């Protein structure tokens, strides 16, 4: 007699294979591909017109609705409906369902493509105990550059074209973080100043290299509301405002390499 | 290319924050000190640590463990210093040779090692309670200890649990750095080649998977640095352009995609999974199954493959052969 | 640290299942020539006059030789087993017939037990054979043995460092390793398995399911048991400067059929062989040996697989002398 | 079919060659050139695959094996049923490989990001060619590489590993062991992070960036940070295959013993001899 044996040809380890199987189908078919579904959920068709009745399979695939309890106030519940609202300057190039779209406009200022921003909160991001999160310099005055590297304020501000196109005015601080996330510069000849995320930044000693954009192109970054302090929506344009000119830049940018 | 993806080009100092927990504040002991070149790759704050009573408890009972291991190997080299540093991968402390049972082995021949054993088990509960207070403390939830749950659990097994379940205590996991390497091959000769443990290969499924999961979404946070993906629990609760970004990457690529939060599921599942299978395939092995690949042949999957020099048989099984 | 290429290689099992030896050819070409040394055979000599039984005094097993082959293989003897020493290493200079001297009586046995090996074990020598060089290589000490604890070094020709030596033992854990291929385990295979059949070699059990009355408790077979066989297999496989492969389809250790080659079956033999050896021929010397000879336990020097293969898959890259010394077996 | 967010998203341009003649999508999925090429070469391969099995002894998906040819044919092509149908394969995996990687690196330029995990996916497509291609030009033959099958892959692991005595030994393979563990252990420990503070469960309130630190601080007495711990993941995953590809081309090529003697460089050492 043999442990593990049971009647006409089974055993106990041929019945956990099953069960195993059937655990992690469950899981991730029935769990994680809803978990999945938490954004950008329902999908958008060429016009889903029947207003009188969801069909089945768009209320199959969602999980139920979970709410986080924001933690300076607020609630916020996902899935849920978040049409994009503004008018995108984009036009068909063909008749055939996924077709590129062309953008009519300036991409960069029209804010499409890899120039795209998401629609976050018009709200400051907030440290634990409820202040601003990320400042500049002369505001977060507590907080300084670390002895060994290059203090870029004064520095200038070199763009693809090889122009110096403005001079480093101050760093903004992740204060919950510890962590320089943007620079400030002014832009020369033009009175105003921009911000730049410091993943387009090469910092060099004598001065700050920006590939993703040209000179002339640093005067329609996005502007703040406020001199002191940035929303998660502003954070999203000005970040986006560069990475579109990876593609956008030149026109050589768009077309392919080789 | 993102320079900051690499390694931070200016660092930041600045007071250091403290988030107060529901108790224990005051055990956090040490000063907080900045070290330049960690600061390059990740924060540059060592310290302070807390140290409340079940972290105490563990360290107390882990250098138990720790010395009576240390003690039976210093003994295998008759206490010669020089040869304790030069055979050390060497030395181990090993359960019972001889087949006791589940009696208790004697000291010379397993006693010290089900010691050892114990004051281990006793560590790493003591750990896990720190693992999972800390998080509530913090007012966290407690994903991190479900997962060092299934951790624990798995050496339990190899350790305890399926020695009991067979009724061997000479089954155990040996201490020290060869010695447990060897019981990997010693087992899996045992059971007949654990690659035909199913839950063998469900366990390396998943382990592979967590390179793959940790790989792509490592890469996939750095390739979105620029609009502040890192900055993950706020792409959870308003979803930036850096998840957006990250999410039709995957999407245009494989053909579905996750969410910033789902993708964290995926890779803790897969994390829990490599040990919640390791665990089922131990409790079958040996209480269940004798012979992994019998037990695929049994149930027709192993493979076969043409003899290339002549087939052998078995000396022992021809008449007249000696034992 | 490492070994410059190329390879050898070669399959011993179907393609794709990564089976077959691996080889060095600078360590080959070496183990050549040191085997290269094996002294080539006497010039044959014309079978003449009476038997020795009729014209010496005190021949018990070359009875049925004449005069020239018996002096022949005397000879061949002091050449394989005593070359630096010469024919008064076994005899008294001035009484060929006296036993006084241990390695004569010794040598009797030796002439014994060989000619056992070329008729009683051709399921292992087959027509290649045996002959007193393929242990001695020319010292009347093999420069490979065993005694009932391990030793280093392997060849006892090299002088011991102090930790070496069997009395130090803070370096029991290294004699050991270097018998095991360098491994951590912590089993002494030849006093487990070579030098009597008191062990099963086997441990794996033939069933899918755990058979209910050996599965459970101390009904079981303890797991150490496993480690052992690894043990001696690591020291085999070094014995032979081979891998596993050339014997196992790993994934079976178990199987033979189509799992095993015949070098695998070959192998099993030598197991048995050589156990005979120890337990028949060699470990009952004791007696017949000087105290300086034997082992901390009084135990005489015994053979295990390296005795004759000292590295090699056939002992000598396969020389014989078989043909050319009929005395030495195969006996009808 | 598409997402909510995704149209203003849906722009042309970003690729590598052909321009606009391959720009667009099939459902979720971009084409672009590479796009194609993975097909042709996704769909050779997996006809070449059921021809192959076709030929062979059974169709149980556990049993069915393309195998390499015999070490005999060295690097050269080998008769389709012994190991010609195995090389044909091979060079449709590495076509739908570079293929795929490729794909993937238009993609990210449309989007505007990192290329970091088409250059992280070049990790495992370097690995197999470790397996498939230079450690058997190394040694010779194309016989040395792994069969294709479910199970037989396995039996071809083992057998290699054993060939050099314990393959645990191998300095290597340990060090590509411990990036595995650790990797696994890392990803449970971000990803349960993550959640911990998004659900902190009784509807409470979903913590901080400070809270994340706050309790690695206290537990381990250090926090690598936020953007830190994506980069180690990177690092740690790959290093697997890194490191572990040392250790296997070392092995035959470099080194023909048992890998437990090679730790002889350091228990032979005389001075403590
Ligand atoms: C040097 C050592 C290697 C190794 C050692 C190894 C071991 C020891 C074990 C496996 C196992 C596995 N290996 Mg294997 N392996 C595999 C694929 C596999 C799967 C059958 C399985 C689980 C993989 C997994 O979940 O990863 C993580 C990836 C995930 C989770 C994404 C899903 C991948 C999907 C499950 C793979 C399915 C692939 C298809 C079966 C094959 C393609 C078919 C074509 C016609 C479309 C591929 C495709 C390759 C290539 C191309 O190199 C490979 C190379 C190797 N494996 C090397 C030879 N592998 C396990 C097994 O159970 O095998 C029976 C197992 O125990
Ligand atoms: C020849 C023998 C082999 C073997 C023998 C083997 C055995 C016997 C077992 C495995 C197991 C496993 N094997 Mg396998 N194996 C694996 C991979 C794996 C793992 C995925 C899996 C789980 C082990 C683990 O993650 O522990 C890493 C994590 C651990 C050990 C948890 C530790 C957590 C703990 C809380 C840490 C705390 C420590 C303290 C801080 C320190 C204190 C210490 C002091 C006090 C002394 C691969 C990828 C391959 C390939 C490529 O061939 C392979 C081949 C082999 N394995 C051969 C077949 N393997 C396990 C399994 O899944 O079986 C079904 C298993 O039991
Ligand atoms: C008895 C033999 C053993 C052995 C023999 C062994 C060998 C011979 C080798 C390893 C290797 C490795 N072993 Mg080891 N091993 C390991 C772990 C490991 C891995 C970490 C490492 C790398 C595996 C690899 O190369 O994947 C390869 C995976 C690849 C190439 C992935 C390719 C993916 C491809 C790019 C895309 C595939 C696409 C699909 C076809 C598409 C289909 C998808 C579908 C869904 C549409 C563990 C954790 C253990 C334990 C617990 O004991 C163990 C024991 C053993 N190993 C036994 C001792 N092992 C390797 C190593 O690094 O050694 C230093 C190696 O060469
Ligand atoms: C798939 C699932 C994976 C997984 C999961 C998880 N694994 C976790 C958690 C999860 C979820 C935790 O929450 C917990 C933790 O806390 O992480 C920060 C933890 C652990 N997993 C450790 C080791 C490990 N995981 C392994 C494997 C897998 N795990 C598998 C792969 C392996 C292998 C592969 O062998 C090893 C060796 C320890 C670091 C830790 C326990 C320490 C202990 O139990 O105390 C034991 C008591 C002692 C005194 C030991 C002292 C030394 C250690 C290194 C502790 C020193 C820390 C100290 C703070 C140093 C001070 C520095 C300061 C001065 C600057
Ligand atoms: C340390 C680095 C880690 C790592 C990293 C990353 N991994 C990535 C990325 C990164 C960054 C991606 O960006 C990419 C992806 O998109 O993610 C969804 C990807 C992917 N990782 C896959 C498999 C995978 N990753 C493994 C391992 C690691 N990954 C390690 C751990 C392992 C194992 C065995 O461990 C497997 C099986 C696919 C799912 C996917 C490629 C799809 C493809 O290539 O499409 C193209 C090809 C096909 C769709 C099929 C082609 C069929 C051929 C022509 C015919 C079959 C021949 C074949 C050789 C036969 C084999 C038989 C078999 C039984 C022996
Ligand atoms: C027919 C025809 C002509 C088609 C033309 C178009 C074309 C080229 C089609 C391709 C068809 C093919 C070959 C399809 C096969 C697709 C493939 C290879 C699918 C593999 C899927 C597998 C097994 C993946 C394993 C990894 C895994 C478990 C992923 C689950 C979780 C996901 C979705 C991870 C990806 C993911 C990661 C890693 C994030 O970090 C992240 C961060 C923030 C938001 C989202 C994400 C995210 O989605
Ligand atoms: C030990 C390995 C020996 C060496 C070297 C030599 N001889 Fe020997 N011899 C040895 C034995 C064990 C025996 C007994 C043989 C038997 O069948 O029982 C012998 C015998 C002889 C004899 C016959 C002596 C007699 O009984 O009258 C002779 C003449 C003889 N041996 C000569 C001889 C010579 C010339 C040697 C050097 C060339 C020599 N022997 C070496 C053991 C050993
Ligand atoms: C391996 C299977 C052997 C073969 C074949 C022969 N001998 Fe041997 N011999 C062997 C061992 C393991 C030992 C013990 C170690 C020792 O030195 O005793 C011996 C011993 C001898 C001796 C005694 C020598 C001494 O102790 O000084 C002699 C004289 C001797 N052997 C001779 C001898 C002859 C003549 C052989 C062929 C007929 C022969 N041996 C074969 C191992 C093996
Ligand atoms: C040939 C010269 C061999 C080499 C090299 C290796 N093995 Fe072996 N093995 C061999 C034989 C003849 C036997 C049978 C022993 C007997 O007395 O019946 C074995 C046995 C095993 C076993 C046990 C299998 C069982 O039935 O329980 C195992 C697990 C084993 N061998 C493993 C093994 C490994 C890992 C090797 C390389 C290190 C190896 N063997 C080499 C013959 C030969
Ligand atoms: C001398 C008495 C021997 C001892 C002790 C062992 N072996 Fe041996 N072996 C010996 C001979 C003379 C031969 C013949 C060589 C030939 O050309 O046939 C062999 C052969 C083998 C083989 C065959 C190898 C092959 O390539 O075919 C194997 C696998 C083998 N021997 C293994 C082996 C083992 C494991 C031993 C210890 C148990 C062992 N041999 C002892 C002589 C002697
Ligand atoms: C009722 C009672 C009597 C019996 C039950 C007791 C009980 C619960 C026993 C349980 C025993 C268990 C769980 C045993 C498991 C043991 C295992 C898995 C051991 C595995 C590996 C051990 C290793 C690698 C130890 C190596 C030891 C050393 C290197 C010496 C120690 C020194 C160190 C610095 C440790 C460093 C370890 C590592 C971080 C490098
Ligand atoms: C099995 C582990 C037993 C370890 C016992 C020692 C741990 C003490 C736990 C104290 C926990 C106190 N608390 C809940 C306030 O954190
Ligand atoms: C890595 C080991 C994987 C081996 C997989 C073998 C699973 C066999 C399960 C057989 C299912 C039962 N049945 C009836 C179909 O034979
Ligand atoms: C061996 C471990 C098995 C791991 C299985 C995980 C595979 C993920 C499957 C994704 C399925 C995708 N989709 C869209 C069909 O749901
Ligand atoms: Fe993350």
């Amino acid at each position: 007699m043999y442990h593990g044996a049971l009647a006409q040809h089974l055993d106990i380890a041929q019945l956990v294979w099953y069960a195993q199987w059937l655990v992690i189908w469950t899981v991730v078919l029935l769990y994680l591909r809803r978990e999945d579904r938490r954004e950008g959920y329902p999908l958008v068709e060429p016009l889903g017109l029947v207003k009188l009745a969801p069909e089945d399979g768009q209320v199959y695939e969602l999980p139920y609705p979970k709410t986080f309890v924001l933690p300076h106030g607020g609630t916020v519940t996902v899935p849920r409906r978040r049409p994009e609202t503004r008018e995108l300057k984009l036009a068909q190039t063909d008749g055939f369902e996924g077709a590129p779209l062309q953008p009519t406009g300036n991409p960069l200022v029209d804010a499409v493509g890899p120039a795209s921003y998401a629609e976050r909160a018009e709200v400051v991001d907030a440290t634990v105990d409820g202040k601003a999160k990320i400042v500049p310099l002369r505001v977060a005055t507590d907080f300084s550059i670390a002895e060994g590297d290059v203090d870029p304020r004064g520095l200038p501000v070199v763009a693809a074209d090889g122009v110096e196109a403005g001079t480093v005015t101050d760093l903004w601080v992740d204060r919950s973080e510890h962590y320089f996330r943007y620079l400030e510069l002014s832009v020369a000849g033009s009175a105003r100043t921009a911000l730049i995320p410091l993943g387009f930044c090469d910092v060099k000693k004598d001065k700050i290299v920006v590939t993703s954009i040209l000179s002339e192109q640093f005067a329609n970054v996005p502007r703040l509301q406020s001199r002191d302090q940035i929303t998660l929506r502003e954070e999203d344009k000005v970040s986006a405002y560069y990475a579109g000119g990876l593609l956008y830049a030149t026109p050589e940018r768009a077309e392919s390499l080789l | 290319a993102d320079y900051q993806t690499i390694y931070t080009q200016i660092q930041a100092r600045g007071p250091h924050i403290t988030v107060s927990g529901e108790w224990g504040d005051n055990d956090r002991v040490g000063k907080p000190f900045y070290s330049y070149w960690l600061g390059k790759i990740g924060d540059a704050q060592i310290g302070p640590i807390y140290l409340g009573a079940s972290g105490i408890a563990a360290f107390a009972f882990g250098s138990t463990a720790i010395l009576i291991i240390l003690f039976n190997m210093a003994a295998e080299v008759h206490f010669d210093p020089l040869q304790f540093f030069r055979q050390f991968f060497w030395l181990g402390l090993y359960p019972p040779k001889a087949q006791y049972g589940m009696g208790i082995p004697p000291l010379h021949d397993g006693g010290w090692w089900l010691m050892a054993g114990l004051f281990m088990t006793l560590s790493l509960g003591s750990w896990w309670i720190r693992v999972y207070s800390r998080a509530r403390a913090l007012g966290l939830g407690t994903h991190i200890a479900w997962n060092f749950a299934a951790a624990i659990f798995f050496v339990l097994c190899i350790g305890c649990i399926h020695p009991t379940l067979v009724g061997s205590w000479s089954e155990g996991v040996p201490f020290g750095i060869w010695p447990h390497i060897d019981w990997l091959t010693a087992f899996s000769i045992r059971y007949g080649n654990f690659y035909y443990c199913p839950w063998h290969g469900f366990s390396i499924g998943f382990a592979y998977g967590c390179g793959l999961l940790f790989a792509a979404h490592g890469a996939t946070i750095l390739a979105v640095a620029r609009f502040g993906g890192d900055r993950e629990i706020e792409q959870i609760t308003d979803r930036g352009t850096a998840v957006e970004r990250a999410a039709l990457f995957w999407r245009w690529t494989i053909g579905f995609n996750a969410t910033i939060e789902s993708v964290h599921r995926w890779g803790w599942f897969f994390s829990l999974m490599v040990m919640v299978s390791a665990s089922v395939g131990i409790l079958l092995t040996g209480t269940f199954v004798d012979n992994w690949y019998l037990w695929c042949v049994k149930h027709g999957a192993a493979p076969d493959y043409p003899a290339y020099l002549p087939a052998t048989p078995d000396p022992a099984s021809l008449p007249g052969a000696p034992k | 640290c490492f070994e410059p290429p190329p390879a050898t290689t070669t399959q011993t099992g179907f393609r794709g299942l990564s089976m077959g030896e691996v080889l060095h050819p600078a360590t080959v070409k070496a183990k050549k020539e040191r085997d290269a040394q094996y002294p080539p055979a006497l010039a044959a000599v014309k079978a003449e006059g009476p038997p020795v039984s009729q014209v010496y005094k005190n021949v018990k097993v070359l009875g049925n030789l004449t005069e020239a082959e018996f002096l022949r293989t005397m000879t061949a003897i002091t050449e394989w087993v005593s070359p630096q020493e010469g024919c008064t290493y076994c005899h008294d200079e001035n009484n060929l017939a006296s036993e006084a001297k241990y390695p004569y009586v010794v040598a009797r046995r030796m002439l014994e037990m060989t000619r056992a090996i070329n008729t009683n074990w051709t399921q292992h020598v087959a027509q290649t054979g045996v002959t007193c060089y393929t242990c001695h290589r020319g010292t009347p000490l093999p420069p490979y043995v065993r005694y009932l604890e391990p030793t280093l070094p392997l060849n006892n020709r090299e002088t011991p460092t102090h930790v070496e030596r069997v009395e130090t033992r803070s370096g029991y854990v290294v004699r050991l390793a270097k018998y095991t291929a360098y491994s951590a385990l912590n089993y002494d295979p030849f006093t487990m398995f070579l030098a009597n059949d008191k062990r099963q070699v086997r441990v794996v059990p033939q069933t899918a399911l755990p058979l209910v009355g050996v599965s459970r408790g101390k009904e079981r077979r303890p797991l150490s048991d496993a480690y052992a066989t690894f043990a001696l297999m690591m020291s085999i496989s070094d014995s032979l400067g081979t891998n596993c492969t050339f014997c196992h389809n790993a994934q079976t250790f178990e199987s033979w059929g189509k799992k095993s080659t015949p070098q695998r079956a070959i192998a099993w033999w030598g197991i048995r062989m050589v156990r005979d050896l120890n337990m028949n021929y060699l470990a009952p010397l004791n007696a017949s040996l000087p105290a300086s000879r034997l082992g901390r336990q009084g135990e005489a020097p015994q053979a295990d697989c390296r005795t004759c293969h000292q590295g090699v898959t056939k002992p000598l890259f396969g020389a014989s002398r078989l043909k050319d010394y009929p005395e030495l077996g195969p006996i009808k | 079919a598409l997402l909510s967010f995704e149209r203003k998203y849906r722009v042309r341009g970003g690729t590598l060659i052909g321009g606009d003649l391959f720009d667009f999508w099939v459902g979720p999925y971009f084409v672009g050139f590479f796009g194609v090429s993975a097909i042709f070469f996704i769909f050779l391969g997996v006809s070449l695959i059921g021809y192959a099995a076709s030929q062979g002894p059974t169709w149980d998906p556990f049993a069915i094996s393309i195998n390499p040819p015999d070490l005999k044919y060295g690097l050269g092509a080998a008769p389709l049923l012994e190991g010609g149908f195995w090389q044909a394969i091979t060079v449709c995996a590495l076509g739908a490989f570079i293929s795929w990687m490729l794909r993937e690196v238009e993609i990210s330029r449309k989007l505007g990001i990192g290329w970091h995990v088409p250059l992280a996916f070049c990790v495992p497509i370097f690995m197999f060619c470790v397996l498939q291609v230079f450690r058997p030009l190394l040694l010779g033959s194309w016989g040395h590489a792994f069969p294709y099958g479910i199970l037989s892959h396995l039996d071809w692991v083992n057998n290699f590993g054993y060939q050099y005595l314990n393959w645990h030994y191998n300095p290597g393979h340990m060090s590509s062991v411990s990036f595995l563990f650790v990797n696994a252990m890392a990803l449970g420990l971000h990803g349960g992070l993550i959640l911990s503070v998004a659900n902190p469960g009784d509807g409470d309130k979903v913590k901080t960036a400070e809270h994340e630190n706050q309790y690695f601080r206290d537990v381990v007495g250090y926090s690598i940070g936020a953007l830190s711990i994506h980069r180690l993941g990177l690092f740690l995953a790959s290093n697997i295959f890194l490191t572990g590809a040392f250790g296997t081309i070392a092995s035959g090529p470099f080194w023909t013993r048992g890998w437990p003697e090679w730790w002889g460089w350091w228990l032979d050492i005389p001075f403590w001899s």
